[PDB]
RNA sequence: UAGGUAGUAGGUUUAUUAAGAGUUAAACCUAGCCAACGAUCCAUAAUCGAUAAUGAAAGUUAGAACGAUCACGUUGACUCUGAAAUAUAGUCAAUAUCUAUAAGAUACAGCAGUGAGGAAUAUUGGACAAUGAUCGAAAGAUUGAUCCAGUUACUUAUUAGGAUGAUAUAUAAAUAUAUAUAUAUAAAUUGAUUAAAAAUAAAAUCCAUAAAUAAUUAAAAUAAUGAUAUUAAUUACCAUAUAUUUUUAUAUGGAUAUAUUUUAAUAGUCCUGACUAAUAUUUGUGCCAGCAGUCGCGGUAACACAAAGAGGGCG
C-alpha cells in the first residue's frame, strides 16, 4: 500500500501495453531528420573520432535505424486475392468472409496507429510552443517595474 | 487521582436518613421520585414541567442551573411547586429571579453543557408552499428564492422535492388525522423561519475550507506592495473564494449553469436481442491500460477494512 | 452489536441517545464532566466513557476505531468583516463523532422518526424503511446527501406516542374516572 | 479453439459471484495468470429489473466494457477468440455471422430491435 | 413448448429410451411411456422424479437433439485401455508380459 | 516455590515453575512448558501449562480459571 | 578468513554454436588481475511488487495469502528428439520398497487420504453446470485444472429486541368536559441505616421476527445442458386491475354452526496498590499458602495472596 501513492493509490498491476508499430515510421521525417543530424564528437561525444582505430572485429558505426512505411507493411503482411474464385461452397464463402474482416481491421488499426503518432508529435511540438511563450510572458511580467520596488534600498553606485 | 463516584444529582435534595428493613431504596432513586412527583393511576406525571409538550413555538428545554432541582409545577397556572417538610407541595418561599427572564440563545439550547448546540428553525406550510410555487410555477432559479428568503439552495430544493412527496400524499388521501395531529403538536413544538429577520436568516456565503488553505504561510514583501485576495489565491494556486462560491450557487441540481457533458464522449454500442432472450449485452469503448481487474491488487477480505456496498435492491455485497 | 446492557443506570448517569425517563433524569442531574484533579489518560478515560455511552453506544470499539476518521471538517464565511460585530470561534471538535450521522439509524433518531437509535435499528431491520424507494434493511447504510429516506407512519406513530394500555389496566383507569366522575 | 495466442475470459471476483476479464494470452499459461493484453470486463450477472419496470417494457443489462480498437486489432492479426468471448464479439457487433455455427442459428428467430450505438 | 411427432425408428418413449443407451432402460417407470411428459419435463421434475445427474444431462441433450432434427443414438463413453491408462501403463505391460507371454 | 526440571522435546533441559494451589506433577511426566520467568527465584525462566498434558488444572479455582486450567461449574 | 588467482589477467591464433568473450578445445605470447570502500574463503538464505504489518516519516519486518522471477519433482552424471531439455523422457549408477526374479516395476513436493516429526495446519466429498486446456471434420470424449460443497471462530464483516416498567387490595347513582384523586390495610430478596448500593435490573404490559408454513419456479447459460441446491422477497390465498420510485385500497374464486393458527432470540473472559479505567464494604491465611510485565505484596494488622458483595475493560 505505502508504494501505491507513486502510481496513484491504485493497487496491482497490469501487462505492460506494446506498440502496434514496432519500429519509427518513414513518414516520421522529424525523427529521421533527428537521427541524420550531427553526431556530437566532444566532451559530450557519442562515437569514434578522427584517428582512433576501433577494436578489431566490431563495427565502428551504430546501426541504421529500421524505418518501416506502412504501405509496405501492408503490401507485404495483408494481400488481396489477386486471383479471384467461385465462392461456391460453405466452408469458402466463410473463409472468404472472415479473411475481408480480418484485412479491413488490420489495415485500419496500422493506419490509425500512424495517424496517431503524427497527431502525437504535433500536439507535442504545439504544447511545447505554448509553454514557451508562457516563460517569457510570465519573465516579462515579473520584469515589469513597479513602483512599490522605491521602497527597497539600492546600493547601485557601490 | 480518580475514584468511582456515583452520579449524585449536584443540586440539594431530600437523602435517605432512617429506613424501615424491608425498603431498601437510594438515594438516586429517592431523588428521582422527587423529580418526578407523585404518579397518578393514569400513569402521568402531570406536576413536572417538561411532561407535557409547549404549544407556543417555545422550545421547552431542561435549565437544571437557572431552575436549580426545581422540575414541579403547577399544571394549570404554571406556578412553581417545591416539596415542604411535611412531605407535600408548596411555592417556594421566595421567587427564584433566574427563571423570569430568559435569554433566547438558551431557550433554543438543549443541552446545559452545550451551548453550541441549537435546534432548526421550522418552515411553515405557507413557506413551503410559496418556495414550491416559485420554483415550479414561476420558473425562478434555486439561487434567486434562496437569496429571497435566506436559505440554502440545498434546502430549498430539497423542500420542493418533499412538497412534491406531501402533494402526492394529498392526492391519494394517504395523511391521515393521526398524522395531521403529529403535524400540528410538532409545528407547534419549534420556532417559525422569518425571511424578514436577519438574524433568522441562514448564512449563504459558506464554503468549504480546503487542504491547501488550512495550512498557514508567510510572505515577505516590502512595506508598500498591495496584497489581496487575487494575490493570495495566485499564491496558493487557488482560484479565488468568490469564484469558488459561484460556482456553489451554480452547482445546483436544477440550479443555473449546471453542466455533466463529460460522459459525451465515450462510445456505447447496445447489442441486439432476438425473442426468448433474458437480457442485453451492452458493450461500452474502453482504453487499454486503464481497463479490467488488476492483477495482484490487495486483498483486504480479511483485514478489518474490507469494503462494503449496497447494490440498487439494497442489498449488502462485497465490492 | 453491544447488547443492551444497563443502559439507563441512575448510578453510572450516563446520557444514551433515547427519549427514556431514566435517561431524561440522567441529563437533568449531570451537571458537566469534572475534569479536575485527574491526570491526562484519566480525563481522555472519562471523556470517551461519556461520548461513547451517548454516540454510538451499540457499536464494538474495534469497529468505531475504524470509522473514526481523524480528519474534521469546518465551512468558512466571507462575510465576517463585512457584517460586523465579534466574531466566534470555530468549535472543530465537536466534529469528532461527525462520521456516526450519514448512518441510517442516526438519521431516523435525529429525524425523530424513532425514540432511540436502538428502535431505529430495529426498524430497519424489520423492514419499514425505504432509502430513495429501496427497502434498505441494513443500519449501517450510510447516506449521501440529497438522499431521502422514508418510514412507515405507524412505526413512526409507536415512536412518537404514548403506550396502549392492556385491556385490565384500561379497565382500572376507567372506574377511577367512574369514580371521580360521580 | 486454435493458435497460441486466444482472446479468452480469466474469472475475478469471490465465490458465488464472479466477474470475468477479457484478455489476450497464451494457450500455454493458466487461466488467471498475467495476460499479454487486458482488454475489458464482464459481469455474467444482469442488472436487477424491478416488476413494474418489467410491465413497464425494460430488459435486464449486461455491462462488458471493451476497448473496441485493440479488440480489432488482436483478432486481425490472428488471435482466435474463445467461444464465450466470439458470442459477446459478434452480438456487439466487432465479429459478424461467419463465426456462427450451426448449432446456435439465431438468424431465423425474429428480433425485436438491432443493434444500435451512442454517445453517451 | 414445441412437442416433436414420433418417427418409425422412435415410435414412442420406451424406443427413444432404448435407443438413447447408457443403461437409461429402468427410467421406464418413471417416463411412464408418455411422450408429452419426455418433451415437457425439465431438470427440476427429472431431479424431483429421483434420476441421476448424469442420466438427467444427457437425457434431455439427446431430447433437444431429437427436437431440433439432430441424429439420436448412443454414443462412446470412453475408457482407459486394455493395458491401463498412461500413468500405470508401463508397470501393467511389464507385468502383463512377464505373467502371460513369459 | 515449586519447581521443576524438565527436557523439552527439542533436547534442551530446562526449569520451569508450576503456579496454583497444590500440583501432581511426577516423575517423567509429560507437561507443556511456556516462556515466563519466577522473578524472586534466580535460574528458573519458563512456567508449565496447568490444565495441559498429565499436569491438572488447580482444584477448586473460580477465579482467573483459565490462567490455571479450569473448567466452569455449569450448577444447572 | 590477509593475502588470494595460474585460464588466473591480456594479447594472439584455428576449431566450435545463428551469434561473444579463456565459454568449451587446442595452440599461443605478455605478465597480469582481485584485495582493509574487505579479495579469497566459511556459514546462513529461494528473490520481488502497484502484496501484508507497522510508523508522522525516512525506514524496519514478512515473502503465508494475490501476482511476477528463479531452481527442483527420490540423489548424481550423460545422451537422443528440438528452434529451445542435462526433460517428472531415456542410460548407468546411489538408496528404499514391491512381484513378474526380469535390458523388471515404483519413488504422491498433482488431488484425497496414512504413519512419523511437531504447540500446531482440513474431505480417501460433488460436477465438468461456468472459464480454460487436450483429441476430433464433427458428433462428442478426458480433465483432483477449475467451479462448488465438508472440517477449522485462523482473519474480517453482518445481525444475535426494544418501547414501558419500582408493589398489591378497599372507598355514597339508595349528559351542556371532570382532573394535583385522597385516605387507608398489608407486602417488601442480598447488603446497609444514608450520599451504600445491587436496581429499570427483574418480572409484567405493547409492538415487532429470516420461527414447520407459502409461491419464486429469479440469477449464475443459453441453441441446450445447474454440482452448488431443501439457493431472495410479499402475503397468512394468489394476479391482470382502476395507483407509474407507489404495505397499497375494489369482502371479484373455493371453503367459514369476522378472524379462528402463529412462533421467536438469554455471553464469555481478564482485571480493581501505582504505572493503568475500577471507594460499598466483609471473610479466610498470617514471610506460610500463594501472586507478579516493573516497582513490589503476605510476620493475626492484606485495597496486591484465595473468596463474597460492588465495580472497570474487551466481547
Ligand atoms: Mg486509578
Ligand atoms: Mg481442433
Ligand atoms: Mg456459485
Ligand atoms: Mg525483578
Ligand atoms: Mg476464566
Ligand atoms: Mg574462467
Ligand atoms: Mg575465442
Ligand atoms: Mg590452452
Ligand atoms: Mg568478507
Ligand atoms: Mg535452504
Ligand atoms: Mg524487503
Ligand atoms: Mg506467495
Ligand atoms: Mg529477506
Ligand atoms: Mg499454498
Ligand atoms: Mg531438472
Ligand atoms: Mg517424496
Ligand atoms: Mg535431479
Ligand atoms: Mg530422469
Ligand atoms: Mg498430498
Ligand atoms: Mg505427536
Ligand atoms: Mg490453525
Ligand atoms: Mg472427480
Ligand atoms: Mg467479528
Ligand atoms: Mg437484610
Ligand atoms: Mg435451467
Ligand atoms: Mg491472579
Ligand atoms: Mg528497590
Ligand atoms: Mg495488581
Ligand atoms: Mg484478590
Ligand atoms: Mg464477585
Amino acid at each position: 500500500g505505502k508504494g501505491a501513492a507513486k502510481y496513484g493509490f491504485k493497487s496491482g498491476v497490469f501487462p505492460t501495453t506494446r506498440s502496434i508499430l514496432k519500429s519509427p515510421t518513414t513518414k516520421q521525417t522529424d525523427i529521421i531528420n533527428k537521427v541524420k543530424s550531427p553526431k556530437p564528437k566532444g566532451v559530450l561525444g557519442i562515437g569514434y573520432a578522427k584517428g582512433v582505430k576501433h577494436p578489431k572485429g566490431s563495427h565502428r558505426l551504430s546501426p541504421k535505424v529500421n524505418f518501416i512505411d506502412v504501405d509496405n507493411l501492408i503490401a507485404k503482411t495483408v494481400a488481396e486475392p489477386q486471383s479471384i474464385k467461385s465462392s461456391n461452397g460453405s466452408a469458402q464463402k466463410v473463409r472468404l468472409q472472415k479473411a475481408e474482416l480480418r484485412r479491413k481491421f488490420l489495415i485500419e488499426a496500422f493506419r490509425k496507429e500512424e495517424a496517431r503518432l503524427l497527431h502525437k508529435h504535433e500536439y507535442l511540438q504545439k504544447r511545447t510552443k505554448e509553454l514557451e511563450k508562457a516563460k517569457e510572458l510570465e519573465l516579462e511580467k515579473l520584469n515589469k517595474e513597479k513602483s512599490s520596488d522605491l521602497t527597497i534600498m539600492t546600493l547601485d553606485k557601490m | 487521582f480518580s475514584r468511582r463516584r456515583i452520579a449524585y444529582p449536584f443540586y440539594p435534595f431530600k437523602k435517605l436518613g432512617r429506613q424501615h428493613p424491608k425498603k431498601h431504596d437510594t438515594n438516586l432513586k429517592t431523588a428521582m421520585r422527587q423529580f418526578l412527583g407523585p404518579k397518578n393511576y393514569k400513569g402521568e406525571y402531570v406536576m413536572n414541567k417538561y411532561f407535557t409538550v409547549p404549544t407556543n413555538h417555545v422550545p421547552n428545554y431542561i435549565k437544571p442551573d437557572l431552575e436549580r432541582g426545581q422540575s414541579l409545577e403547577h399544571p394549570v397556572t404554571k406556578k412553581p411547586l417545591q416539596l415542604r417538610y411535611d412531605g407535600t407541595l408548596g411555592p417556594p418561599p421566595v421567587e427564584n429571579k433566574r427563571l423570569q427572564n430568559i435569554f433566547k440563545d438558551r431557550l433554543l439550547q438543549p443541552f446545559p453543557s452545550n451551548p453550541h448546540c441549537k435546534t432548526n428553525y421550522v418552515l411553515s406550510p405557507q413557506l413551503k408552499q410559496s418556495i414550491f410555487e416559485e420554483i415550479t410555477v414561476e420558473g425562478l432559479s434555486a439561487q434567486q428564492v434562496s437569496q429571497k428568503y435566506g436559505l440554502k439552495i440545498p434546502r430549498v430544493e430539497a423542500i420542493v422535492k418533499l412538497v412534491s412527496v406531501e402533494n402526492s400524499w394529498n392526492r391519494r388521501n394517504r395523511v391521515s388525522s393521526d398524522l395531521k395531529t403529529m403535524d400540528e403538536t410538532l409545528y407547534r413544538m419549534f420556532p417559525v423561519f422569518d425571511s424578514d429577520a436577519s438574524f433568522k436568516r441562514e448564512n449563504l456565503s459558506e464554503i468549504p475550507v480546503p487542504q491547501k488553505t488550512l495550512a498557514s504561510r508567510f510572505l515577505t514583501i516590502a512595506e508598500s506592495e498591495p496584497f489581496g485576495p487575487v494575490d493570495a489565491a495566485h499564491v496558493l494556486e487557488l482560484e479565488p473564494a468568490v469564484e469558488t462560491l459561484r460556482n456553489l450557487s451554480t452547482v445546483g441540481e436544477h440550479s443555473s449553469g449546471h453542466q455533466q457533458s463529460t460522459n459525451k464522449n465515450t462510445k456505447v454500442i447496445y447489442g441486439e436481442l432476438v425473442e426468448g432472450e433474458r437480457s442485453q449485452y451492452k458493450f461500452t469503448n474502453a482504453k487499454v491500460g486503464k481497463v479490467g481487474y488488476r492483477y495482484g491488487s490487495g486483498n483486504r477480505d480479511n483485514k478489518k477494512d474490507r469494503r462494503i456496498g449496497f447494490n440498487k435492491l439494497g442489498q449488502m455485497v462485497y465490492i | 452489536p453491544r447488547k443492551a446492557n444497563l443502559l439507563k443506570s441512575l448510578a453510572r448517569g450516563r446520557v444514551r441517545t433515547s427519549f427514556n425517563k431514566y435517561n431524561l433524569f440522567n441529563l437533568y442531574k449531570k451537571g458537566g464532566v469534572d475534569l479536575k484533579s485527574k491526570s491526562l489518560y484519566q480525563q481522555k478515560w472519562t471523556a470517551k466513557q461519556e461520548t461513547r455511552a451517548y454516540h454510538g453506544e451499540h457499536l464494538t470499539e474495534k469497529r468505531w476505531q475504524t470509522v473514526f476518521k481523524p480528519k474534521l471538517d469546518s465551512v468558512a464565511q466571507l462575510d465576517a468583516s463585512l457584517r460586523g460585530g465579534e466574531i466566534k470561534e470555530t468549535p472543530f471538535l465537536l466534529q469528532t463523532f461527525a462520521v456516526l450521522e450519514k448512518r441510517l439509524d442516526f438519521a431516523l433518531f435525529r429525524a425523530m422518526f424513532a425514540s432511540s437509535v436502538r428502535q431505529a435499528r430495529q426498524f430497519i431491520l424489520h423492514g419499514n424503511v425505504r432509502v430513495n424507494g429501496v427497502k434498505i434493511k441494513h443500519p449501517s447504510y450510510t447516506l449521501k446527501p440529497g438522499d431521502m429516506f422514508s418510514v412507515k407512519p405507524d412505526k413512526v406513530l409507536e415512536a412518537l406516542g404514548a403506550k396502549k394500555p392492556s385491556f385490565q389496566e384500561a379497565l382500572k383507569i376507567d372506574k377511577t374516572q367512574i369514580v371521580l366522575w360521580n | 479453439t486454435c493458435g497460441l495466442v486466444r482472446i479468452r475470459l480469466a474469472r475475478f471476483g469471490r465465490k458465488n459471484s464472479p466477474v470475468y476479464n477479457i484478455v489476450v494470452a497464451n494457450s500455454r499459461k493458466a487461466r488467471d495468470a498475467k495476460p499479454i493484453e487486458v482488454l475489458g470486463t464482464y459481469v455474467p450477472v444482469p442488472s436487477p429489473v424491478t416488476k413494474r419496470e418489467l410491465k413497464r417494457g425494460v430488459v435486464p443489462i449486461k455491462d462488458v466494457k471493451l476497448d473496441f480498437d485493440r479488440t480489432k486489432y488482436w483478432i486481425g492479426v490472428g488471435a482466435q477468440p474463445s467461444e464465450t468471448v466470439t458470442k459477446l464479439l459478434r452480438k456487439a457487433g466487432i465479429l459478424n455471422d461467419a463465426w456462427a455455427t450451426s448449432k446456435n442459428s439465431n438468424v431465423n428467430r425474429k428480433v425485436v430491435f438491432e443493434r444500435m450505438e451512442t454517445l453517451e | 413448448s414445441t412437442i416433436p411427432k414420433p418417427s418409425d425408428q422412435v415410435p414412442d418413449v420406451d424406443a427413444f429410451l432404448n435407443k438413447i443407451g447408457r443403461n437409461c432402460n429402468e427410467l421406464k417407470d418413471t417416463f411412464e411411456n408418455n411422450w408429452n411428459n419426455l418433451f415437457q419435463w425439465d431438470s427440476k421434475i427429472l431431479k424431483e422424479k429421483g434420476v441421476n445427474i448424469q442420466q438427467r444431462k444427457y437425457i434431455l441433450k439427446q431430447v433437444h437433439n431429437y427436437r431440433n432434427n439432430r441424429p439420436i443414438h448412443e454414443i462412446k463413453l470412453g475408457k482407459k485401455s486394455f493395458f491401463g491408462g498412461e500413468r500405470k501403463r508401463k508397470a501393467f505391460t511389464a507385468k502383463w508380459k512377464a505373467e502371460n507371454k513369459q | 516455590r515449586k519447581a521443576c526440571r524438565v527436557r523439552l522435546t527439542n533436547g534442551n533441559v530446562v526449569s520451569a515453575y508450576i503456579p496454583g494451589e497444590g500440583h501432581d506433577a511426577q516423575e517423567h511426566s509429560i507437561v507443556y512448558v511456556r516462556g515466563g520467568r519466577c522473578q524472586d527465584l534466580p535460574g528458573v525462566k519458563y512456567h508449565v501449562i496447568r490444565g495441559a498434558g498429565d499436569l491438572s488444572g488447580v482444584v477448586n479455582r473460580i477465579s482467573s480459571r483459565s490462567k490455571y486450567g479450569a473448567k466452569k461449574p455449569s450448577k444447572s
